[PDB]
């Protein structure tokens, strides 16, 4: 993925 | 960076349940937040809470009178001197982008449409460079003394 | 910059300057605190984020978007493209000394000459005009000159027609497909508001006469004149130079 | 469409040729936008390429060329021999048609009376100076090229060709069995 | 037969083909759309009632209170449209429901109400449409365009072979809903089935059946057939599946059946069959190519001999046989006729249940999350299946529905297994070869949303915010004493409709250039916009004229440029479907008689029928007079036997729209042409006086009348008071609706700005006491002659070269055309003058201005405001404003100068309004706003009482009307009970109050009506109140500004060299030269020509039309000189009747018949005069004058039947050899004046970042050198040109100021420098990591 948004919820 | 200032500041001893202590901190800590990085042109944390209170005051009024509350109206209901309201009212909103395609034809946009009025026009600089061959003259048309008493004062 | 009415107007590259300011103070003040790395890390990774937008936005993911709905622009978007520094502000500025009006017949006219309105060529050659009031004792200083023009008095007209002597105008319509959409001419003032242009000529433009537009400019320099007078004139231009044949034959 | 308008325009249309004719002409029009579209982007990318190019010198001296005859498409000839060669200068010496003696010496501008020699003489196979072959390096040389085609003479040092040949290619642009033997 | 309004010039008819259907109301399609949206629909499927029943009610969460709808309405705007317009604000009115808040008990298992609460909620206003389809937004008309935009439903199309060179086509169907997501399958260049969800990355189309829960064998039942073997090895045959090439030929019956190697015919299936065969005896080794059906295990140990879909083996074979399994399926795959494209789906889908499936979809969807159960179950259920978030409308279940060959033309909204499973079946059937593809472009998959829908959809994407919002609320605090007012905010809803209406690319600016352009800016249909293709990304296809546009869009009327095709006009007869397709109007053939009943067929019903052209001659009894009869069929046109036709064309003019109409002769002109001449149209001049055309198609009164500028009666009566400024009728006693007085007033509009500054004004057409009908025009509006659309002026041409000014497209005219003012317009354009406060100071509005000698303060008036009337010109001072300031710092010079002469300073500036440069009109109109706190100084005082005075007046005037048709009414119920004959004026009036005659039954009330009265009084003393309230009352202006002050200007524009003139069959042109009248070319008579034309436009162009008009103009203007001469010798009405009677019946049995013997010698004396300028005629589109009609009109008249004429040079008196053709031609003046065009510039304002001249006229900008011109100028050697357009005349700061003074000082000479742009372009690339630098 890309987003750091989708990052930080993992 | 609240949740961390409530742990380190929260107590089993009071036995309350951690998230009722955290989520005053949290929020707070974002609403202040909110009041620091989100405009381009800062504004006070009081300003913008005299803000908020008088859009929550201009719903009510809205909501209920009917078509819209009027500054006045808005004084009234609310405690200042109207002329504060005016004030608050007249805090500019957020700065329109110089990229807004206002253009709608050869892809012009706002940045395009807006002049320098810092440049002196080249009529003015002429005139200046006349004015001062004009008074060098006349200054060496007068004597020596008299001369440089005037250029010199 | 402020706008009328108490508002202002804003270029995007502040708000993208912002973002990284807050973030990168945020993640010296995160330091302080000794936070868990996992909340420093997200910090970091933010922090590219915001530069990474600032130097070209819409390139690593997803464009950050203002208060409207359209993404930012970013430092590399300020010089690509057509509406880049490049394209439209190095090859391509607007110019000074320039007109443009709707152009009609005037089939008297000889092949190197034009017609041009008393009102455009008023506004064209006003410094020339100045100069020539002043020099010649009809005007004190400059500001009495600009006064005379304003009110166009009779000797206006008079130091006109000796400033348009023999000074060529370029003329040039839209579409310039090959180098005899620019041509130099001779004015000749006229009444009304069009430009007359001379019928040989037409089929070098690719011209009619049923709402066509022309711009003009006037060359300043002495070198800018000889250049005219000798290179782009429209009676050195008669033959074409994608083949040797005539470009001036009647139509 | 196998039927055709029978009808012309001092008669009328009837309401159903009339549509036929609207297909026409909606076509033509957004045809011609097109066309326009296209042939500038080629242009630019055509004055792109060649901008650079300069006449830098005046000549380079070489004898190598490009061997100029009339271009025959099967039937009859659609270029003669003048339009093909006229305003070229000679790489080497033109001989009589019988070989005998040269006809003009050598790197002689070919104007019209040169070309009415040759015509003269029915000569078919003149060799001429290209700008591909010049030796010249960073610009072409003036004797390589040819002449001006504008001016009627020997083109001037200093001139960008390559922008005169960009414009000159791109600006046209928006405008687009048996053999039997007929003589003796 | 004829209205009164019509038999004062009756205008001759060349239509030979009778008319059965009258012209629509054509701007229909707006108002209608509009009323279904704001009007209590009870079976709430329309409008706004749809919207509140789909969103409400709106159940919290946990069910513990709920949120429901009752009603709504809407309130009284609160100002009407003229007070809009001026004041500057939207029209709209409130929007008020009543919402009911239920509060149940969480104690009880249900059905518990704690309380229940009522109220009326205000969620926003809405904006109204006036009364002929605009919309007042921001004080400016808006109109919202109509949107043709793809059908929702299922649509299977190919891609044609052109994305593979293999050469095969890849089939695909896609599912598009009214809102939702698009489930698209399409096929491989493998043959694969795939699917996308939203666009997205390929999925083998197996995986959603899996996750519709979905086994293999049940999916290879649902597509696949079956072949059955029992075991020895027998196949049970069917004789039609070998339809073939056969490995073994046969083993039936024993002895023989068919030779192997040769391929099965039809012959050998026939016997087959009659022997009817069923099993038969086939090679072990031929069932090894055969692919099993279900799942075969071994019931020894329970293992599994073979799985579903498994490819079929001799050892598997063995094994089952061992096994004790007899009965084998496989699925029957042939190479034609039934492809195997499951199976292969089935081996390349790795998921295997429905949780992998799902998992997938997840994966897909959203990638980056780790899949869930839960999430991806609910992910996949809402993505279709529900309500909310998925919708295929009523019209896409229909569409669905009739594509997929089902009876049920409605049904949920929503998808089901069935529904993909169908359009999976279809799509394969589609590629085995039994089906067609969809074509996109038919007029049968695109419809139109109007007004009415688009404001729907917006009205519910707001609503459903508030949704959001009232279940937030409601899931926290849950606390009793809670309104249903506090959890609503008018914000969103509000928010989402002014978006709309404001700042959408479908709502743009009316056009007011004249009433053909407001008519047909509202009848237009467009294909961008939200929810349909861009233009970019349109490639010419959807540009196309489709044969089923034939009577619903126009082929001719479109833009030509970046969007050709893709905006497009309405037809004449067009009408929306219920569903929203075009349809158009066919009158009903039975057996052979054409009956009058007229059926609206929309483009797929229309395709199976066969339909009569137009001009199909008819028998006087409605029977077809050919044998064969021209009628187009299915897709194409041929002839069709009398016998088997069922509808016909309702008229010839359906195909095209109003714009292209209004052309004569259209049959004559190109195709190319005629696009051009309705574009032109629309864009003419409304002149100083309007002038009918004498050549027109009968479709200017209808455009003239449909549009709003002119004022129609609505009753009939008799015209009791006219003026400048209003007309008062007297209703007919048959239509007075007894309560009424009976009298009605129309107030016309003077001199009034439109959107495009030019001038808006009524004058009345009608005389004191003269009878009027509903229907008839009262007044006329701009461009309107006697209720005719009059758009031009007809003008004497000539054609012929006349000495090259009329070189290419150029037009002489004369000057006597200039002295008459027959191409003069009025042009009125507003100026504002805002006075703020700023920082320093706040700015005043004054007469006393620093820096001006007192010439200057003549107009103004003593508050510091031009008076009104005054003549002004370029400069002159309209505002007198003046603004504070500094220091300003002098310089050490400016001291010396003020110390010689003693001179001060200002600390004010001199902002003020004055009129642009090169302007010179009069001003005719000044208003000023101040704020609520100002002073209100003595011009806004002025102005004040003036609006009371004419409040006051027309307020009494209503009153009195009023009180007249109350008096009346007592009168009139009370002529009984008490005798009073004479005494009905003996007492005053507030005692006829009192009178009766002989008692009867109109006795009956004195009481009721003089409360009434009393009612009346108190009333308008209220509206008396209430008026001068709103005039006195402050405007709510922009925060920040003290006051503005606005003035009118009228400027009158004559014509000149450098305009731009046009007709109407596309021939346009710019006029050249106003030669003196002595020079024109003239006839024997001495009379001269108005304008010379070219003739080498003509040939070329093939537009011959207009040298038709051409001489049929001549020929009417002839007929007009005759009656001229009878009606200035004083001839007897006798002969005027017998040769205007001569001159209305000519022509092949035309249809139109005039009598004049039942005309009054009054009334045969005013058409005379109103035809002595011409007699007026009608050529309709397709069936107009012809040649020979054109020869006799022209022979009834003395002129030549050639057209030609013999003309004279004015110059020398020397005829001009070969006679030239002169006629009379309708001539417009376009909206492209050189008044607005001329620029010129040499040093002004610059921008702010890049020092460049600003752009456009309006700011007194430069003139692009853009890069074309400089390779034209590199083409030259000019390297001096260009620098000096790159560095000293654009941008280089210190080098052009340089260059100001060295060319004032007499030196042409430059010192450029470097641009301004190079330096921000090092700064900028610099400002990113590189180092770019200027070595030395
Ligand atoms: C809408 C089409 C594009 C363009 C025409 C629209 C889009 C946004 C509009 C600006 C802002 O809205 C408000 C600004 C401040 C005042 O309110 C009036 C002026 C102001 C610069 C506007 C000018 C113009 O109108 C803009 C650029
Ligand atoms: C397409 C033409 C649009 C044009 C009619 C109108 C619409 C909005 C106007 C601009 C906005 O007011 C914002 C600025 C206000 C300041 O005073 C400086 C000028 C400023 C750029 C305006 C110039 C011009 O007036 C604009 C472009
Ligand atoms: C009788 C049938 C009639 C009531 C049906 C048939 C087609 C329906 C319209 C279309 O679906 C298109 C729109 C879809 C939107 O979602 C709601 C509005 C919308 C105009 C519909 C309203 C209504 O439902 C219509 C007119
Ligand atoms: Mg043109
Ligand atoms: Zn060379």
């Amino acid at each position: 993925t890309t987003d750091p948004v989708r990052m930080y919820m993992r | 960076i609240g949740l961390m200032k409530a742990v380190d500041k929260f107590e089993y001893r009071r036995g309350y349940k951690f998230s009722t202590y955290a989520t005053w901190w949290i929020r707070q800590a974002i609403t202040r937040s909110i009041a620091d990085q989100a405009r381009t042109i800062r504004i006070p944390v009081h300003m913008i809470e005299t803000i908020n209170k008088l859009n929550r005051i201009s719903r009510q009024m809205l909501q209920e009178m009917g078509r819209e509350p009027t500054p006045e109206e808005l004084a009234e209901r609310m405690l200042m001197p109207e002329d504060k309201i005016r004030k608050v009212l007249k805090i500019a909103k957020e700065p329109i982008s110089m990229e807004t395609p206002i253009g709608d034809d050869e892809d012009s946009h706002l940045g395009d449409f807006i002049e320098d009025t810092t440049l002196e026009l080249p009529l003015d600089s002429a005139t200046t460079e006349s004015l001062r061959a004009a008074t060098h003259d006349v200054l060496a048309g007068l004597t020596a003394r008299e001369a440089k008493v005037l250029r010199m004062r | 910059v402020p706008l009328d009415g108490g508002r202002f107007a804003t270029s995007d590259l502040n708000d993208l300057y912002r973002r990284v300011i807050n973030r990168n103070n945020r993640l010296k003040r995160l330091l302080d605190l000794a936070a868990p790395d996992i909340i420093v890390r997200n910090e970091k990774r933010m922090l590219q984020e915001a530069v990474d937008a600032l130097l070209d936005n819409g390139r690593r993911g997803r464009a950050i978007t203002g208060s409207n709905k359209r993404p930012l622009k970013s430092l590399a978007d300020m010089i690509k493209g057509k509406q880049g520094r490049f394209r439209q502000n190095l090859l391509g500025k607007r110019v000074d000394y320039s007109g443009r009006s709707v152009i009609t017949v005037g089939p008297y006219l000889r092949l190197h000459q034009c017609g041009l309105p008393k009102k455009m060529a008023l506004e064209l050659f006003k410094p020339f005009i100045y100069g020539k009031l002043e020099l010649r004792g009809l005007a004190t200083t400059i500001k009495a000159a600009k006064k005379m023009v304003e009110r166009e008095e009779a000797v206006v007209w008079d130091i006109l027609d000796e400033v348009i002597r023999e000074h060529p105008v370029l003329l040039n319509r839209a579409p310039t497909l090959h180098r005899l959409g620019i041509q130099a001419f001779e004015p000749v003032l006229i009444e009304g508001k069009a430009i007359q242009l001379h019928p040989l000529v037409c089929a070098a433009y690719n011209a009619d006469f049923d709402g066509d537009q022309m711009a003009v400019h006037v060359p300043l320099t002495l070198e800018a004149q000889l250049e005219a007078r000798a290179l782009m004139m429209s009676t050195n231009n008669i033959l074409s130079p994608a083949n040797g044949e005539p470009i001036i034959v009647p139509s | 469409i196998e039927t055709p308008i029978t009808a012309n325009f001092r008669e009328g249309l009837n309401v159903l040729q009339y549509f036929i004719s609207t297909h026409g002409a909606r076509k033509g029009l957004a045809d011609t936008a097109l066309k326009t579209a296209n042939s500038g982007y080629l242009t630019r990318r055509l004055v792109d390429v060649a901008q650079d190019l300069v006449v830098t010198e005046d000549d380079c001296g070489t004898h190598e060329g490009i061997m100029m005859t009339p271009v025959i498409e099967g039937g009859d000839v659609k270029e003669p021999l003048r339009d093909r060669v006229l305003g070229r200068v000679t790489a080497e010496d033109v001989l009589k048609p019988g070989t005998a003696d040269i006809l003009v010496p050598r790197n002689t501008l070919l104007h019209e009376q040169w070309c009415d020699l040759l015509e003269e003489n029915s000569v078919d196979a003149v060799k001429v100076r290209s700008v591909v072959s010049c030796d010249t390096d960073f610009g072409v040389c003036a004797h390589c090229y040819g002449r001006d085609l504008a001016r009627g003479h020997i083109i001037n040092k200093g001139e960008a060709i390559g922008v005169i040949a960009a414009q000159s290619i791109g600006e046209p642009g928006t405008q687009l069995s048996s053999i039997q033997v007929k003589n003796k | 037969v004829y209205s009164y309004t019509e038999k004062k010039r009756i205008r001759k008819d060349f239509g030979k083909r009778p008319q059965v259907l009258d012209v629509p109301y054509l701007l229909s399609i707006q108002l209608d759309s509009f009323q279904k949206f704001i009007e209590q629909d009870p079976e709430g499927q329309y409008g706004l009632e749809a919207a509140f029943r789909s969103v409400f009610p709106i159940q919290s969460y946990s069910g513990n209170s709920e949120l429901q709808y009752v009603s709504y309405r809407l309130g009284e705007p609160v100002f009407d449209v003229q007070e809009c317009q001026i004041r500057g604000v939207t029209y709209s009115a409130p929007l008020r429901v009543k919402l009911r808040l239920v509060i149940y008990e969480r104690e009880a298992p249900e059905g518990t109400v704690k309380d229940i609460k009522e109220q009326e909620v205000y969620m926003g206003e809405i904006p109204l449409m006036t009364d002929n389809g605009t919309f007042v937004i921001n004080g400016t008309e808006r109109v919202i365009v109509s949107q043709l935009h793809r059908s929702p439903g299922v649509f299977f199309d190919s891609d044609k072979g052109k994305t593979h060179s293999s050469g095969k086509v890849l089939y695909n169907a896609r599912i598009i809903p009214y809102r939702g997501s698009w489930l698209d399958f399409e096929f491989d260049p493998k043959d694969n089935l795939f699917v996308r969800i939203d666009r997205r990355r390929k999925l083998p189309a197996t995986i959603i059946l899996r996750a519709l829960n979905y086994t293999t064998e049940q999916i290879l039942d649902l597509f696949f057939e079956k072949v059955i073997f029992e075991i020895k090895l027998q196949m049970e045959l069917v004789p039609e599946r070998l339809r073939g090439t056969a490995s073994f030929d046969i083993e039936a019956n024993g002895k023989v059946y068919v030779e192997k190697g040769r391929r099965i015919t039809a012959r050998h299936i026939r016997q087959l069959e009659k022997d009817d065969v069923k099993l038969i005896e086939v090679p072990v080794e031929y069932i090894a190519g055969k692919v099993v059906a279900k799942d075969y295990i071994d019931e020894s140990t329970g293992e599994l001999i073979c799985a579903a879909n498994m490819e079929l083996s001799l050892d598997l074979l063995a094994k089952l046989s061992q096994s004790g399994h007899k009965r084998i399926e496989t699925l029957f795959t042939n190479d034609l006729d039934h492809g195997p494209y499951i199976s292969e789906t089935l081996r390349v889908d790795p998921t295997n249940d429905r949780l992998s499936a799902l998992v997938e979809i997840y994966r897909m969807m959203r990638p980056g999350e780790p899949p869930t159960r839960e999430a991806a179950e609910s992910l996949f259920e809402n993505l279709f299946f529900s309500e909310d978030r998925y919708d295929l409308s009523a019209v896409g279940r229909m569409k669905f529905n009739r594509s997929l060959l089902r009876e049920e033309i409605e049904g949920s909204g929503i998808l089901s297994k069935d529904d993909i499973i169908d359009v999976m079946k279809k799509l394969i059937d589609i590629r085995n070869g039994k089906g067609e593809v969809d074509d996109i472009d038919h007029l049968g998959n695109r419809r139109i949303r109007s007004v009415g829908e688009m404001a729907e959809n917006q009205f519910r994407v707001g609503l459903v915010r508030v949704e959001r919002a009232v279940k937030e609320r409601l899931s926290l605090g849950d606390l009793d004493t809670l309104m249903p007012q506090d959890m609503i905010n008018a914000k969103p809803i509000s928010a989402a409709v002014k978006e709309f209406f404001g700042s959408s690319q479908l709502s743009q600016f009316m056009d007011q250039n004249n009433p053909l352009s407001e008519i047909t800016h509202k009848r237009r249909i467009s294909a961008l916009g939200p929810g349909g293709l861009t233009r970019e990304r349109a490639g010419f296809e959807v540009r196309d004229v489709h044969p089923t546009h034939y009577g619903r869009v126009c082929p001719i009327e479109t833009p030509e440029g970046p969007n050709i095709g893709l905006i497009n006009s309405l037809s004449v007869y067009a009408q929306t479907n219920e569903y929203g397709f075009l349809e158009t109007p066919y009158r009903k053939v039975t057996d052979g008689v054409v009956t009058d009943e007229i059926h609206y067929l929309s483009a797929i019903e229309e395709g199976n029928y066969v339909i009569a052209q137009a001009n199909s001659n008819l028998d006087e009894e409605g029977h077809f007079v050919e044998d064969l009869v021209t009628c187009r069929s299915k897709g194409e046109s041929s002839l069709f036997s009398r016998d088997q036709v069922d509808y016909m064309d309702v008229s010839t003019q359906q195909v095209v729209s109003v714009g292209a109409s209004l052309i004569p002769f259209l049959e004559h002109d190109d195709a190319n042409r005629a696009l051009m001449g309705a574009n032109m149209q629309r864009q003419a001049v409304p002149t100083l006086r309007a002038d009918k055309p004498l050549v027109g198609t009968g479709m200017e009164r209808a455009v003239a009348v449909d549009s709003g500028v002119t004022a129609v009666a609505k009753r009939g009566g008799v015209v009791q008071y006219v003026d400048a400024s209003r007309i008062v009728i007297k209703v007919n006693e048959d239509e007075m609706y007894p309560g009424e007085a009976g009298i009605d007033i129309y107030n016309l509009t003077k001199y009034t700005r439109s959107n495009q500054n030019t001038c808006i004004n009524q004058m009345p057409c009608v005389s004191l006491g003269e009878p009027v009908e509903r229907g008839d025009v009262l007044a006329d509006g701009p461009s309107t002659d006697l209720g005719e659309l009059a758009l031009g002026q007809n003008m004497r041409v000539a054609f012929m070269p006349w000495n090259g000014y009329n070189f290419e497209d150029s037009i002489l005219v004369s000057e006597r055309v200039v002295q008459e003012d027959r191409f003069t317009t009025i042009h009125i354009q507003e100026l504002a003058c805002v006075s703020r406060d700023t920082k320093l100071g706040p700015e005043e509005i004054t007469a006393d201005i620093p820096n001006v000698g007192e010439a200057a303060l003549s107009k103004l008036d003593e508050s510091g405001i031009v008076y009104i009337g005054a003549e002004v010109t370029g400069g002159d001072i309209l505002v007198g404003k003046v603004t504070p300031k500094g220091e300003t710092q002098l310089t050490p010079e400016e001291k010396l100068l003020r110390a010689i002469f003693g001179e001060k300073a200002s600390d004010v500036k001199d902002s003020s309004l004055r009129v642009p440069n090169g302007v010179s009109g009069t001003v005719i109109d000044v208003q000023v706003f101040t704020r609520d706190g100002v002073e209100k100084d003595k011009r806004a005082l002025e102005i004040e009482e003036m609006q009371l005075k004419q409040a006051k007046k027309d307020l009494s005037e209503e009153l009195q009307i009023l009180e007249a048709g109350l008096f009346s009414r007592i009168r009139a119920v009370l002529v009984a009970g008490g005798v009073e004959a004479e005494k009905l004026d003996k007492l005053p009036r507030d005692r006829w109050l009192e009178l009766g005659l002989t008692d009867e039954e109109k006795q009956n009330q004195l009481e009721q009506l003089a409360e009434q009265y009393d009612e009346l009084k108190h009333e308008f003393e209220k509206k008396l109140e209430a008026k001068r309230r709103k005039i006195t009352q402050g405007d709510d202006l922009a925060p920040g500004v003290l006051k503005i002050v606005k003035v009118y200007l009228a400027v009158k524009r004559r014509i000149q060299p450098g305009d731009k003139m046009a007709g109407r069959h596309g021939n346009k042109g710019v006029i050249s030269k106003i030669n003196p009248i002595e020079d024109m070319p003239y006839d024997e008579n001495g009379t001269p020509v108005d304008i010379v034309l070219n003739p080498l436009g003509v040939p070329s162009r093939m537009n011959i039309g207009q040298i038709l008009e051409t001489h049929l103009g001549m020929a009417a203007k002839g007929i007009g000189d005759k009656i001229n001469a009878m009606l200035k010798q004083q001839q007897e009405v006798a002969k005027l009747r017998e040769f205007i009677q001569r001159a209305y019946d000519l022509g092949a049995d035309v249809r139109q018949k005039v009598d004049l013997s039942t005309f009054s010698d009054e009334e045969v004396m005013r058409l005379a005069e109103n035809l002595r300028k011409g007699m007026p005629i009608a050529t309709p589109v397709f069936d107009g004058a012809k040649e020979a009609e054109i020869k006799e009109l022209l022979k009834l008249g003395d002129l030549p039947t050639s057209g030609q004429i013999r003309l004279y040079d004015g110059r020398t008196g020397e005829q001009f050899e070969r006679p030239v053709t002169v006629g009379y031609m309708y001539m417009l003046k376009l909206n492209h004046l050189v008044d607005d065009k001329m620029h010129a510039r040499s040093t002004g304002s610059y921008s702010l970042v890049t020092q460049q001249p600003l752009g456009g006229k309006a700011q007194f900008g430069g003139q692009r050198f853009g890069e074309m011109e400089v390779w034209a100028l590199e083409a030259y050697g000019a390297a001096y040109t260009l620098q000096e357009m790159l560095t000293v005349k654009s941008d280089d700061v210190n080098g052009r100021t340089k260059m100001y003074k060295n060319i004032v000082d007499g030196n042409h000479q430059m010192e450029p420098g470097m641009p301004e742009s190079f330096n921000v372009l090092l700064k900028e690339i610099r400002s990113l990591g590189i180092n770019i630098e200027l070595e030395d």
